[PDB]
């Protein structure tokens, strides 16, 4: 009795809250700017080659002077590329070698990494000797490590399979903060611009706004169809993207708390892996499993380009913050820069 | 200045290339294995004769290496970390002995996923005298479970122990067959499966994995050639 | 958002019959994998029954090979399951599931503990 | 023995043509069966 | 569990709570912010060659 | 030079025929090749005594007794003759044969170059297809392209130009060495491919990654000692004009561990085909799939082995069979570098699959 009476409750809350969505939608994105210029056909070649990786790539991540790179494989290596002039700067060892995200600090004098193992190792890499070596490793998470991001050097937000996400205190090694409500696996993480929010979605086809502060989530978006495997904010912080299984990307935004816009095509059946947007959020980068990459015009949803240079399923990709170049790295052990 | 700066920059990258020969040359002398299980089917003590989400152990056969991971902490669903091992030298998947059509299910998952499509899977049956014993005593059937047992008739090419009944034969077989099928039905040349009756006890078990991958590797190589 | 609703079950006397009823609503159900699982009082989710995406290839467990009957219809978004010759044993929680990915061959996940794609079940209680 | 095996065949075939079109010997007379000859 | 449907409807009434705006008053939003950023993206307007550090 | 050998072995047939008969018409020497006593024997066979480079071995001399006497006479000078007809040896048809063979092997050569050059570029340019095995590939074709290029510079200069050979220069000796020793090289090569082939495929399959220093070593440096033993022979004993001469056994030197070499390759190829055979009994595949597996099997590896140096040791008799033999050798030998061009490079799924990629790729672009 309880339950059937708390269900139906709950069924309530979610009709008014498709009623009110619903009466918020007065106008599409589509109508609105259909009177603009569209963006047009736009191509990016490949300047650099990174080679030196046993193994598929899994994860990489652009340091924030846009130089710096690093770059995750499954051979158990972690390896600090300098895109500028293709030198390798730091190679680091993992003593798991099922290693699934990775990360680099803000300030750059630290790196983090985590997998199968459900340990985030962080590295320092500006010891006094020159080696790299581990400075923590954090545990307590119950499902493998899907991703993470630094704060700052002291506070970094990871996402695990235990359908949880924690926050976390550096040099004590206890996380301060855990998110819960997931039902899924969280698989991907994307900071906001005032690190006040950020969103993760999760293998439940749905994605979750929470605030690092207070801890507790704010809004939840639906719409996808199948598990979402990346996320992305927009660089006004007002709005998001995600992109899952059913070979489809979707546009979400925060103040409408409701989907804006759908980027797919017929003859896209794979789904999608990484997806990211560019310095003025105009154009929209989706990696997908049939080795290739689409550029989408996000205003528009017409897409603007294809970048195919991969043997294998593209697995990650990332822009500079200054928005030069887009990286990208696939199963084929390879990392492309594109421009 | 640049040049200094650019000299020091070839310096550490040529020591890197270096080490990363090294750590190449170490990783393409071993092979990795995926031990997975159904539940309840015995794999630890396998694991015994030769918190933290894997394990990791390495056992060296005929001067060849073999490095086998087992999942711990990990939840049951499995749909996302599996696509880390698509390019293992096998999945050892061990079967106890309706848990059998949960394992049945489970190897079709893992016998059509298209990352793993090209990955060749050992079957171990473990329990065959679990399996033997209950058949005599005859309190608990298959033919309940699996009807189609009832029309079931032993192949001609079986080849069973000196001392065991027809019975017992015809249950692993059928059980056996049961996976075979699966196998069967996909997997045009590119991954191969091998049942094997074993017990948790058996020291040669460790041996029989080291008659199958090379049999693999030996499949890699004629299709590297383009012979088979 | 991905709704599964179950309706039919109830209770009913040894040798009966039922029909029961899996709505799907929030994506395309004409290109998933559909499946029939159970979950019996004091036991784990059992997988029961599944039908591909144009019905054409069906398959069930072997405790109801000759008694139960899967199928689908994707113009009103709805999937059956016809139970015939029922046994007390049958006693259990059915729940109509869903495979995660669309144009997927296989189908992981369906009996686990927690699984998003799947609904409320409803009660078949067989008993005199 | 002359080199009969077919790895030596192409050489074998370059010889014959090179006594044939022009001998080395510059007056590259034949030999003589007809008459007043063995 | 019934407490996990309590907690889901206090989430719920949670996030049932909050102002939402126009999704045109949205799309007009990022519709400036993306032309207002247009001129520094690099990605959208090609950069001339001996400008970029990837020439 | 040929001359002075040509009447030292006759001297010597001279007196080896002379203590045969020293140790029915009457036995008479004939002044090339000798006749041995028959009871009016009618059409001797004997072989050709090939004294001159007009003579050879496969025609035959005949004569008759008690047909008009005692012996043969001729009727121009009333004296006693023999038939030596038959061995001119240069008629029109032999002529023809031998310019048929001389320009289908010009033109197999220059086709194996055209496919070679082409199939060292795709495996130079593309650097996803780069592996152990690639790299041998890369060498034999290298070596096939040289063979084949010294090959068709011998041919076209060297053979129709006798002033040349007559003048003897010390850069036709060069020449000639250097091809003694591309051959040589490209032998071993094919050696050293079929080494690394039975060692991934039958005996040590765990140890993908090996050394290739020693390839290296085997397929290159090796083919140098015997050459140049050969050349310090021919520099001593047989220096003949170029060097240019078939009619001698110190050409064993070269050939004749080189053949040996190839005869090793042969039972590597039925090993292979062994495991080939095992690796099809335990999958339980069709029968008559099996034998066209195994019979494609053979095929594609027998040029890459080569294998028909070995196959072929006997010329038929038969001038049609003969024929044939010659037409169908000369074949394999000289398109043996296109077919190991076309069937490991142009019909490779990996190679085709990144060429279609890399084509789609630049379509898209432009």
């Amino acid at each position: 009795s309880e339950l059937d009476q708390l269900r139906q409750e709950a069924e309530q809350l979610k009709n008014q809250i498709r009623d009110a969505r619903k009466a918020c939608a007065d106008a599409t994105l589509s109508q609105i700017t259909n009177n603009i210029d569209p963006v047009g056909r736009i191509q990016m070649r490949t300047r650099r080659t990174l080679r030196g990786h046993l193994a598929k790539i899994y994860a990489m991540h652009w340091g924030t002077d846009s130089r710096l790179l690093v770059s995750a494989s499954q051979d158990g290596k972690l390896i600090i590329w300098d895109s500028y002039t293709t030198n390798k700067v730091h190679a680091i060892p993992l003593r798991s070698s099922w290693v699934m995200t990775c990360a680099y600090a803000p300030s750059g004098n630290y790196v983090a990494c985590g997998g199968l193992d459900n340990i985030c190792s962080i590295y320092n890499l500006k010891t006094r000797e020159g080696n790299v070596r581990v400075s923590r490793e954090l545990a307590g998470h119950t499902g493998y490590l899907s991703c993470c991001r630094f704060l700052d050097d002291n506070q970094i937000v990871t996402s695990s399979g235990d359908t949880t996400c924690a926050l976390w205190d550096i040099e004590t090694g206890q996380q301060t903060t855990t998110f819960t409500g997931h039902t899924g696996d969280v698989m991907s993480l994307s900071l906001a611009p005032d690190t006040r929010l950020f969103v993760s979605g999760a293998c439940d086809a749905s994605a979750k706004l929470w605030d690092v502060r207070e801890g507790m989530c704010r809004q939840t978006f639906t719409g996808h169809e199948s598990d979402i495997n990346a996320i992305c904010f927009f660089p006004n912080g007002n709005a998001f993207a995600t992109g899952s299984d059913d070979a489809t990307c979707r546009l979400f935004d925060l103040r409408a708390d409701q989907e804006l816009m759908t980027y797919s095509h017929d003859n896209i059946i794979c789904g999608i892996t990484s997806v990211s947007f560019s310095k003025s959020g105009r154009l929209l980068l989706a990696g997908y499993d049939d080795f290739n990459c689409n550029v989408w015009d996000a205003l528009k949803a017409d897409r603007a380009g294809v970048l195919a240079g991969h043997d294998n399923r593209v697995s990650c990709l990332g822009v500079t913050d200054d928005g030069m170049a887009v990286a990208t790295g696939s199963w084929d052990s390879f990392l492309k820069i594109w421009n | 200045d640049q040049r200094n700066e650019e000299k020091a920059q070839r310096e550490a990258n040529k020591k890197i290339e270096k080490q990363l020969q090294k750590d190449k040359q170490v990783y393409r002398a071993t092979h990795r294995l995926l031990l997975l299980g159904a539940g309840e089917s015995g794999k630890n003590t396998i694991v015994k004769q030769m918190t933290s989400g894997i394990f990791e152990t390495k056992f060296q056969v005929d001067k060849v290496n073999f490095h086998m991971f087992d999942v711990g902490a990990q939840r049951d669903e499995r749909r996302k970390w599996i696509q880390c091992f698509n390019d293992v030298t096998a999945i050892i998947f061990v079967v106890a002995s309706n848990r059998l059509q949960a394992a049945l299910k489970l190897f079709d998952s893992i016998w059509n996923n298209k990352w793993l499509r090209d990955t060749s899977v050992i079957l171990f049956l473990n329990k065959q005298d679990l399996l033997a014993e209950k058949v005599l005593a005859g309190k608990s059937k298959i033919e309940d479970y699996f009807p189609e047992f009832a029309r079931y008739t032993t192949p001609e090419d079986a080849t069973p122990e000196p001392g065991e009944d027809p019975r017992v034969t015809r249950a692993k077989y059928f059980i056996r067959d049961e996976f075979l099928r699966i196998s069967t039905a996909s997997g045009d040349g590119r991954h191969y499966c091998y049942p094997h009756f074993t017990c948790s006890v058996d020291t040669e078990n460790i041996r029989r994995v080291f008659n199958d991958c090379r049999d693999i590797i030996q499949r890699m190589h004629l299709r590297q050639y383009e012979l088979l | 958002q991905v709704q599964l609703q179950e309706s039919g079950g109830g209770l009913v006397q040894p040798g009966g019959s039922l029909r029961l009823s899996c709505a799907a609503s929030g994506f395309t159900f004409s290109n998933y994998k559909m499946n029939w699982v159970r979950q019996a009082p004091g036991k784990g989710l059992e997988w029961v029954s599944d039908i591909s995406q144009s019905g054409a290839s069906i398959s069930y467990t072997g405790s109801v090979k000759g008694r139960f009957t899967i199928s689908r219809d994707n113009a009103k978004n709805t999937l059956y399951l016809q139970m015939n010759s029922l046994k007390p044993e049958d006693t259990a929680v059915y729940y109509c599931a869903r495979c995660p990915a669309p144009f997927t061959r296989d189908c992981f996940d369906v009996t686990s503990t927690t699984y998003a794609y799947r609904g409320q079940g409803t009660q078949v209680t067989v008993s005199s | 023995x002359k080199c009969n095996t077919a790895t030596c065949a192409t050489q074998r075939l370059a010889e014959f043509l090179r006594h044939s079109s022009n001998n080395f010997g510059p007056i590259l007379p034949p030999t003589n069966v007809g008459s007043n000859t063995p | 569990s019934i407490a996990q449907a309590r907690k889901l409807v206090e989430q719920l009434k949670m996030e049932a709570n909050i102002d939402r705006i126009k999704v045109s008053k949205a799309a007009a939003d990022l519709m400036a912010y993306c032309e207002a950023h247009a001129k520094e993206d690099p990605l959208l307007t090609p950069v001339p060659a001996s400008e970029n550090p990837f020439r | 030079f040929l001359y002075v050998v040509g009447r030292k072995k006759m001297m010597d047939a001279q007196y080896k025929c002379y203590d045969r008969m020293q140790q029915y018409c009457n036995r008479t020497w004939d002044g090339w090749l000798c006749w041995d006593d028959t009871p009016a024997g009618v059409l001797s066979y004997q072989f050709c005594p090939d004294y001159f480079p007009d003579f050879d071995p496969s025609e035959k001399v005949t004569k008759y007794c008690d047909e008009k006497g005692v012996w043969f006479k001729h009727p121009e000078n009333n004296r006693t003759w023999s038939n030596y007809t038959m061995c001119n040896a240069f008629t029109p048809e032999k002529l023809k044969n031998a310019y048929v063979l001389y320009y289908l092997a010009i033109v197999g050569h220059s086709l194996s170059i055209f496919t070679l050059v082409i199939s060292l570029g795709i495996f130079v340019f593309f650097r996803s297809l780069g592996c152990q095995r690639v790299t041998l590939h890369k060498n034999m074709f290298l070596t096939y392209i040289l063979n084949s290029m010294i090959i068709i510079i011998h041919l076209v200069e060297v053979v129709p130009n006798g002033e040349l050979v007559r003048r003897d220069p010390v850069s036709c000796k060069i020449l000639h060495f250097f091809h003694q020793y591309m051959m040589a090289c490209n032998y071993f090569w094919m050696l050293c491919e079929g080494i690394y082939l039975h060692t991934l495929i039958v005996v040590a399959v765990f140890t993908e990654k090996q050394r290739l220093r020693w390839y290296y070593l085997l397929g290159w440096g090796f083919p140098l000692v015997p050459t140049t033993i050969h050349a310090i022979t021919r520099a001593v004993y047989f220096n003949d004009n170029c060097w240019l001469s078939v009619e001698t056994h110190l050409l064993y030197i070269i050939h004749g561990p080189v053949m040996a070499a190839l005869v090793v390759n042969f039972f590597f190829l039925l090993n292979i085909v062994r495991v080939l055979v095992t690796k099809m009994r335990e999958t339980h595949e069709a029968e008559s799939h099996m034998y066209l597996k195994a019979v494609k099997a053979t095929m594609i590896l027998v040029p890459l082995l080569g294998i028909q140096f070995v196959v072929f040791p006997w010329r038929p008799s038969n001038k049609m069979l003969g024929k044939i033999y010659d037409y169908v050798m000369h074949s394999l030998i000289h398109f043996q570098g296109f077919f190991v061009a076309t069937i490991y490079c142009f019909c490779n799924n990996e190679v085709q699959t990144t060429v279609k990629r890399q084509w789609a790729q630049f379509k898209i672009q432009w």
